[PDB]
RNA sequence: CCCCGAGAGGGGGUUUUUUUUUUUUUUUUUU
């Protein structure tokens, strides 16, 4: 029971968006040089993200390397102060963190090409700044743009997106207050293509809605990747300009 | 600043601070202008160009007519928009057949309304969804258009921005619709909104005070009697003392009980303690229904039937407790706030004491209400000889510390006396039956 | 409630009690710990306020963790039976601790080995019917106490006084500073905190060097 | 008088011939006669890039430059490395690649040089010889199956390096050449490593007879005579070197010695870290270089 | 401690998925027989599937309940593993990825989806309350363990039954079981799990760029099969045609509408699964009775 | 310290530094600072925030909120939580600056905590998180200069109940847009280095690993405070110093100190 | 398979300890 228009009759949400729009998506590249080999601020709403990937380089303990692949790691530092509510404990070993670094990890140990980096480590290491919804989706964009910009080979994009289901409806990008009002699915696609490399569903959904609900997603997540991309081409071709 | 979208959309900050239990939160949303909303009327040729679907693949309908109520110029034909203090007073006129046939409705205003009052706000939408060939309203969502939108200037009350923003939103309806020769009417009792008007420095709009805008109907004399409106009770507390009160266990709510063999006495069952405490008085009763959730304040000890600090109001809590086990003397109270109103539309019959039949002009009389626990109240009439013998439905506006009575208006007429249709009509309406037709969206 | 300690019902609440210049002197112990290389015992009783602390060295002993040609050094206070401190003033003090013996253990005679020096704040109590000021000289007392007692060279006998919050530790006869420590105190009153903290710098100094020799 | 520089901003986290470009995953060509190289991948026909960079031709040889990456050694390359580890009868030095590079103790030349007897002693005590922390110059002889160089001192050229101070630029700004030790006015020498490590000295006599002791080739004392005007001299190339690295533009010779010179307008050094001077600097470098064209 | 799998093995069971087959004998969208064994008390489930052995215990103890919530019980579900498993496994590794994504499964299945009513686990409103504990043991590991243990929680909670207990004030009266019959608890619904396992029979080009899809994926996978795949999948359902979650956290990239196939695969097989439950509690029932009869006959 | 250096380059740097002229490496004044970049106000959903950037890439965020207590319950009125990127939170560098700042931030020591009073019974509780993604040196002063900028751009709730709990004791109400400005005076933490007989303001990586001592000044409302601390900005060569140059440094904190002021109150 | 001598010599292919758990807004039946 909400007491608030979620999706009102004209079709319109809290925030003045309609069912099928991403929220302002600006990207940005090569934010911090002198502190990684790659690097960059996510801002998917009022989401803020810095990521950094850090590598390949030296292991710092000859224990843990491999001679076939490099090894990935990812560490999400969801800060105290990413929601409204400052939280008076640290979110470093919860469980729920531990279980979106893993998940993180999987997704890109079938992306990155590890195999090229024998004996090597990357490290990618997150700071989240302020959340408001659909955190992973954000996470998955802050990570893919950080791994191109440090030259590290692989042989797609991923782009991550949320969408909601209130009632029938389906809601592309949800924020804060549309996530606790309602079921969403968190979708990683591959590229261009209909394959998914995370599906992250964990409140109630029906059945016969599930595959109208993926079918927004990746819609939208392709729009996120072009935005990804173009950014990209734009920092690239500038560069390109002035250094040659 | 304000960020320019691909499609046209615009997107700022909302940030407003909400108070939780004793708590200042900063809460901040993201705000997007957008550039296609319709004005929902028949008259318009561009909006439905712009306009786009629904999740479900529908457009909007638009509903207002191209051709509505026409009065005497410089009116002419005219839509209404409503202000947010006219829709919470004079809901049930907005919801009479008789008037108010194409109304707009500011986002603004549907804001307020939902903060200010649950129940209307419903109302209000219902009036939205259910329209017909006979009345017809929208919600213009004028906060998300960024042609009407309009921000908080320097040094300026919340009050005066919102007022500004009902007042843009009619003159872009105006300028809107003027190749349509459909004027606009704002209906408002605010003081504030005529003095930058007056000035006309900007644009034209054509505003009337509730009253004022009554008087412009052909069925004015129709729908009149449906304006909303040492002795001294002891004003209510305001909102943060029972907050604070109820919390550190000085003030108590509960439902009220006001009997018909004694309206100078009530009861309020309250968790805490085990028998109820009684209230007696009329200014200890401070202007209660029956069935009403009050919050209540211990009285003195010998003021018990048969302090300064929280400190002792708890020591005298607990010296209430025990009394109530003694059953030697009770414990009283006094209500010093009211919590949830059990007001609802109420069924009565002009007294023919209170009326003079040799008066022409405008005259006050009293309405007796059916319910035999309930006072009468006080209603503002001309028609008082045509509502004389017959049971009518009257609504509550106030009913402030220095009037002895509350004061009430009238909505409809049901008929005469011990008559078939009149007599069953008020049976069902005063038990909660919803007896009207069923609406187009349900058949 | 914790799966490796006994601490009880968790129901249960601790119990709450309700209402119804001065001349110090210290006693000081050395090599009572046959687990260790180095100990020292150091007691203050002064006014309302008494402490005894122990302080325990062990070392020098082997590092995984890299090669060094010159010796590494840790510090470290542990909170005792009644009197507790913030985890983050123990770790300050240690922080200031480590600065002070970096300049006097002769590290360079230590190659790829550990000097951990462990200081227990065993028994403060405050009979008063930032207190952490006023134990700092007391501890590198017995940090210097139960190095010398370890048989780890020294360039000089640091010691250290307090005077009005302010905190500085010498060496040399009092003609430098190997550490300077100040919180609250007043204005402008730098000249006297030094002269007085000498003063005390040189009284614990010769009772140090009484006890090295005649126990 | 300024007692520091504070730049400051509100409202925002940060501040905000024609070259073939391509992303990961984007389809490059489909001619299946291609080689695939480095950035590349393929499936059948189509070759895809596994890299944010320049398409690249050479011959029938289809590859993808990347725009960033680390430094990547190439067999011969003129490297400065440091010591991180020693173990065996090798050292591990960093280079600044993925991994450390390999320093046999057979590539260096000992103590005595040729005359001495080769000496089962030395690889036990190869530490005092070198250790931890020390700088020195290679050469990249060899190359491992991963990408991983091995490295060799066996020259009067390379060696411990002492005298100077260190300093370092992104790889990229500064190529491969005919050599990368040069001789600068105010009787300094620099060394440009391959790999962006520079190392910036006092010209020794070895520097003046490359254009025109054996003992103690591995000693970490410094010259005990070395001038204020050296080593501010030092301070000042160091800084330039810097503000050609925060242009983006890699490193020359010449273009060190024209910054130094033109840095001279600028009385107190210390200033040469802010960025004005740097931007200006940067362009001053540029526009002389159009015009030479 | 690794598990060592040679070329040959990787080869040989890849192949094997290619011509329709998997050492089990099992078939690709086959689920393994699940046996359920409920112990003397009340909480005690012992489910096998094939080689794989889990073991629950539901327990319970009078306790407060937070601050937050003061109508609500409290209740944790605990699957910390151990060696006896397999040497893979380290013991009180709780921070592994597999043991914090199981972990994270079966809490988003249960506790998450409100499967128990915790609001009837309270006794007196923001003072005592009943503090339910599901403990799943993971004696032998053969694949599967989500499944099982999210089988094993529900099997338990459905089994388990708590002693009577009846509240004065502050007094809290314990009754023991033999005085007064226990209760049992409040089940909102039974979510089941079903893990998928996908394996890519080519290389990561074809899977990327690819035209025609051709990865394979398998129902409820053994150790070996467990060992050799490139993504996971677990999907939790219930009776009543909704999901509960789904949970793909990377891996190996696959078609959305193959992932819809796997969960509606999988809604055929929590039918059945939750039918049995249920029939092996009613027989549980009867046979408890019918001792009863037996007991008080004779006595 | 951070940067691994040789023993030749130590020397050189060390003999550079320690002479009668002190030579910087980089060319800097005893009391010239480098250049940092300062964003603020870009945390909406926090009371105020800062982003500082040092000119070697060292980077610190640090955020403001606020939460409402009965300050005779709550001692503490101002509570600061460092985290160090790469170091545990239990670290032994982490919970030294964490105590350090905890003591220059105190209610009644550098901070006018009637700023802070809404009524009789309670007040402000101010959280200073900070969040250093990059150092490579004793990052005390650069988060100082950054919880400087910050708390001088924080907006807190503004009060609508009466303030007398006492009596009437009314629940604490705010008003649902208006917000009142922070208006306190945040003390600054300066970092100095001690290489033979001079003094270094603003220490860079290679300078603090030959710096023979180090001395931690805070500063407030225009002159010298505690915390002062003496800190060994490496652990090689560490050394004792001569009373005259603790001194020193005090003298040169209490001249420079206000041009640093002057920069960073601009408005 | 890899580096150094022109011809069956020599040198390298990379192993081991440190620090606990929560988590977002007047009965009954037909009417
Ligand atoms: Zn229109």
């Amino acid at each position: 029971m909400s007491r608030l228009e979620i999706y009102s009759p004209e079709g319109l949400r809290l925030d003045g968006r309609r069912w099928n729009e991403l929220r302002r998506f600006e990207s940005s590249i090569n934010t911090h040089p002198h502190a990684a080999d790659g690097s960059s601020y996510m801002e998917q709403g009022n989401n803020k993200i810095i990521t950094l990937v850090k590598g390949p380089k030296e292991p710092r303990l000859k224990s843990q390397m491999d001679t076939s692949k490099a090894l990935l790691n990812v560490s999400v530092n969801i800060t105290k102060f990413s929601k409204f509510e400052r939280s008076k404990s640290s979110h470093k070993n919860e469980r729920r963190v531990l279980e979106i670094q893993t998940s993180l990890v999987r997704m890109f140990e079938k992306n990155v090409m590890l195999n090229i980096y024998p004996r090597t480590v990357i490290d990618i290491e997150i700071h989240v700044l302020e959340q408001d919804g659909g955190i992973m989706g954000s996470l998955i964009n802050g990570i893919t743009l950080a791994l191109i910009d440090a030259g590290i080979s692989m042989f797609d994009y991923i782009s991550g997106i949320s969408v909601g289901l209130y009632d029938t409806t389906p809601l592309l990008d949800t924020n804060s207050l549309e996530e606790n009002a309602m079921s969403t699915v968190t979708l990683g696609v591959v590229g261009k293509s209909e394959k998914l490399s995370l599906l992250l569903v964990e409140d109630k959904i029906p059945l016969d809605r599930l595959e109208n609900v993926l079918a927004i997603g990746i819609a939208g997540a392709h729009r996120v990747r072009d935005l990804m991309d173009e950014e990209l081409r734009k920092h690239a071709q500038k560069r390109v300009s002035n250094a040659s | 600043r304000r960020k320019r979208l691909a499609d046209g959309l615009s997107v700022t900050q909302k940030v407003f601070v909400r108070s939780r239990n004793g708590g200042a939160t900063k809460i901040v949303r993201e705000h997007y202008l957008r550039s296609d909303i319709p004005c929902l009327s028949r008259s318009c040729t561009k909006c439905p160009q712009i306009v786009v679907p629904d999740a479900q693949n529908e457009l909007p309908k638009f509903i207002l007519s191209d051709s509505p109520l026409e009065l005497s110029a410089p009116i002419g034909k005219h839509y209404v928009v409503l202000d947010t203090n006219v829709v919470l007073q004079a809901i049930d006129l907005l919801e009479n057949p008789n008037c108010f046939f194409d109304v707009i409705v500011p986002q603004i205003v549907l804001d307020e309304v939902r903060n200010k009052s649950y129940p209307v706000y419903t109302r209000l939408r219902t009036l939205c969804r259910d329209s017909d060939d006979h009345k017809r309203f929208i919600v213009f969502h004028n906060e998300f258009s960024e042609h009407t939108f309009v921000e908080r200037l320097p040094n300026e009350t919340i009050n005066d921005r919102n007022n500004r923003a009902i007042r843009k939103t009619c003159q872009w309806y105006s300028e809107h619709l003027k190749p349509y020769d459909i004027n606009v009417v704002l209906v408002t009792n605010d003081r504030l909104n005529r003095e930058a008007a007056t000035k006309e420095v900007e644009s034209n709009i054509i505003t009337k005070s509730l009253v004022q805008y009554i008087e412009l109907l052909p069925n004015a004399d129709d729908i009149r009697d449906s304006i909303p409106q040492d002795f001294t009770f002891p004003e209510y507390y305001s909102t943060a003392r029972v907050m604070g009160g109820l919390k550190n266990g000085v003030l108590y709510q509960g439902n009220i009980q006001i009997s018909e063999y004694n309206f100078l006495e009530g009861s309020v069952s309250l968790p805490r303690f085990s028998k109820p405490v009684l209230i007696v008085g009329q200014k200890n009763l401070n202007r209660a229904f029956n069935g009403d959730q009050v919050i209540v304040e211990l009285l003195p000890q010998s003021e018990w039937k048969a302090v300064i600090s929280d400190k002792q109001r708890r020591l005298l809590a607990k010296d209430a407790m025990i009394a109530q086990r003694s059953k030697k003397i009770q414990p009283t109270a006094k209500v010093v706030y009211i919590q949830r109103r059990s007001w609802r539309q109420y069924v009565g019959q002009l007294a023919p004491s209170s009326v003079d039949p040799q008066s022409s002009s405008t005259q006050n009389v009293f309405v007796i209400l059916m319910d035999k626990c309930l006072p009468k109240v006080r209603i503002r009439t001309r028609r008082a000889a045509e509502l004389l013998d017959k049971r009518i439905v009257i609504s509550i506006d106030s009913w402030p510390t220095t009037h002895k009575y509350p004061l009430g208006h009238f909505v409809r007429d049901l008929g005469t006396i011990e008559s078939a249709q009149a007599e069953t009509e008020a049976l069902l309406l005063e038990h909660d039956v919803e007896y009207r037709p069923f609406s187009k969206k349900v058949l | 409630q914790d799966r490796r300690r006994l601490l009880g019902p968790a129901a249960a609440k601790p119990m709450a009690f309700s209402n119804t210049e001065s001349e110090q002197e210290l006693s000081l112990h050395t090599g009572f710990i046959e687990n260790c290389n180095g100990s020292a015992l150091v007691e203050a009783r002064s006014l309302g306020h008494q402490t005894s602390l122990i302080s325990a060295v062990y070392g020098p002993r082997s590092i995984r963790g890299s090669f060094t040609s010159q010796g590494t050094i840790s510090i470290q206070l542990k909170n005792g039976l009644l009197e507790k401190y913030n985890t983050n003033e123990l770790k300050e003090v240690s922080s200031f601790l480590m600065g002070i013996f970096n300049s006097v253990v002769n590290l360079s005679r230590y190659p790829k080995s550990g000097i951990d020096i462990f200081v227990y704040l065993t028994y403060d109590k405050d009979l008063t019917n930032s207190q952490i000021s006023s134990l700092i000289p007391h501890c590198i007392t017995s940090i210097t106490l139960a190095l010398a007692d370890a048989g780890i060279e020294l360039v000089d006998m640091a010691g250290a006084g307090e005077a009005n919050g302010t905190v500085v530790s010498f060496i040399k006869n009092g003609e430098e500073i190997v550490g300077f420590w100040k919180d609250d105190g007043d204005d402008e009153d730098l000249l006297e905190c030094l002269d007085r903290c000498k003063e005390q710098y040189n009284r614990y100094r010769d009772l140090m060097i009484s006890c090295l020799m005649n126990q | 008088s300024e007692v520091i520089t504070i730049t400051k901003r509100n409202g925002a986290f940060q501040n905000s011939s024609d070259s073939q470009i391509v992303t990961p995953g984007e389809l490059v060509t489909d001619d299946p006669i291609w080689m695939r190289g480095h950035g590349t991948y393929f499936l059948d026909n189509m070759t895809y890039s596994s890299v944010a960079g320049t398409v690249s031709r050479v011959n029938r040889l289809l590859s993808v430059i990347p725009l960033k990456g680390r430094y990547a050694p190439e067999t011969g390359d003129h490297v400065v490395g440091r010591i991180a580890e020693v173990g065996n009868k090798r050292w591990k030095v960093d280079i600044g690649g993925k991994q450390h590079a390999v320093l046999m103790l057979g590539s260096v030349n000992l103590p005595g040089g040729i005359l001495r007897r080769k000496s089962e002693s030395d690889e036990l005590q190869m530490r005092s010889f070198l250790k931890e922390g020390d700088l020195l110059n290679a050469e990249v002889q060899s190359l491992f199956q991963d990408g991983s160089a091995s490295l060799h001192t066996r020259s009067l050229k390379y060696g411990k390096l002492r005298n100077g101070m260190f300093c370092q630029v992104p790889s990229s700004l500064i190529v491969r050449a005919k050599n990368h030790t040069h001789n600068l006015p105010g009787n300094i020498t620099v060394v440009l490593g391959v790999n962006g490590y520079i190392w910036l000295r006092k010209t020794s006599q070895m520097d003046l007879a490359r254009d025109t002791s054996s003992w103690q080739i591995y000693s970490d004392e410094n010259d005990p005579s070395i001038s204020n005007n050296i080593r501010q001299a030092i301070c000042r190339y160091a800084n330039v070197i810097k503000a050609l690295a925060f242009c983006e533009i890699g490193i020359t010779q010449q273009r060190i010695v024209s910054a130094y010179e033109a840095s001279m307008v600028y009385s107190n050094v210390g200033e040469l870290i802010e960025k004005n001077v740097m931007e200006s600097i940067g362009s001053d470098i540029l526009t002389a270089e159009k015009m030479r064209g | 401690k690794d598990i060592e799998i040679s070329a040959s093995e990787s080869k040989f069971i890849l192949e094997a998925l290619r011509q329709n087959y998997r050492l089990d004998g099992r078939s690709f969208d086959q689920f393994r027989d699940v046996e359920i064994t409920f112990g003397k008390e009340f909480g005690d489930v012992s489910v096998k599937m094939g080689n794989t052995k889990v073991h629950c215990r539901i327990s319970c103890q009078i306790a407060q309940p937070y601050e937050d919530r003061p109508f609500e019980g409290l209740f944790v579900i605990s699957t910390e593993i151990s060696p006896m498993a397999g040497s893979q496994f380290e013991n009180g590794n709780i921070t592994g990825e597999d043991e914090v994504l199981c972990s994270r499964i079966i809490e988003k299945s249960v506790r998450r989806s409100g499967a128990l009513d915790v609001e009837g686990l309270c006794i007196v409103a923001g003072s005592k309350c009943w503090a339910v504990r599901a403990d799943v043991h993971f004696l032998d590991c053969d694949g599967g363990f989500i499944d099982a243990s999210c089988i094993a929680v529900m099997a338990g909670l459905m089994h388990f039954k708590k002693p009577d207990i009846t509240v004065h004030g502050e007094q809290i009266i314990v009754h023991p079981v033999n005085e007064r019959e226990p209760v049992p608890l409040g089940i909102l619904h039974i979510p089941i799990c079903v893990t998928f396992s996908f394996f890519n029979p080519q290389d990561t080009e074809e899977n990327i760029k690819g035209e025609t899809n051709s990865e394979i994926s398998i129902i409820d996978a053994t150790l070996k099969e467990e060992l050799l795949r490139d993504g996971v999948l677990t999907v939790t359902l219930n009776k009543n045609r909704e999901v509960v979650q789904v949970s793909k956290a990377g891996g190996l990239p696959m078609d959305a509408l193959t992932l819809m196939k796997c969960c509606h695969e999988a809604y055929s097989i929590i039918e059945k699964i939750t039918d049995q439950i249920l029939q092996l509690l009613k027989e549980d029932s009867e046979k408890r009775n019918k001792y009863a009869a037996m007991l008080t006959s004779e006595n | 310290g951070h940067m691994s250096l040789s023993v030749a380059e130590k020397s050189y740097l060390y003999d550079s530094l320690a002479s009668t002229p002190s030579i910087r490496p980089d060319g800097r004044l005893p009391h010239q600072f480098r250049p940092i970049e300062i964003f603020t106000d870009f945390l909406p959903s926090s009371n105020g925030s800062s982003r500082i950037i040092a000119s070697d890439g060292s980077e610190c965020i640090v955020s403001i909120k606020s939460k409402v207590v009965d300050h005779h319950v709550e001692n503490e009125l101002l509570q600061v939580d460092v985290d160090i990127a790469g170091q545990r939170d239990d670290a032994l560098v982490v919970e030294t600056i964490t105590s350090l700042l905890n003591k220059v931030l105190k209610s009644g020591s550098g901070v006018d905590s009637s700023k802070l009073q809404l009524t009789k019974k309670y007040s402000f509780k101010i959280f200073v998180d900070v969040l250093v993604i990059s150092s490579h040196s004793h990052p005390i002063s650069l988060i100082s200069f950054a919880i400087y900028s910050a708390l001088n751009s924080t907006y807190l709730p503004k009060l609508i109940s009466a303030f007398d709990d006492l009596e009437v004791e009314e629940l604490p109400t705010f008003h649902d847009y208006d917000m009142v400005k922070l208006d306190i005076n945040p003390p600054l933490v300066f970092i100095l280095a001690v290489v033979g007989n001079n003094m270094l303001l603003d220490p860079a990586a290679n300078e603090s690993e030959v710096a023979n001592n180090g001395l931690i000044i805070s500063w407030s409302n225009g002159k010298i405070t505690s915390p002062i601390r003496s800190v060994a900005l490496n652990d090689s060569n560490v050394k004792s110093f001569k009373p005259h140059l603790l001194k020193q440094g005090l003298a040169m904190v209490e001249k420079y100190a206000p041009d640093v002021v002057r920069s960073l109150e601009n408005l």
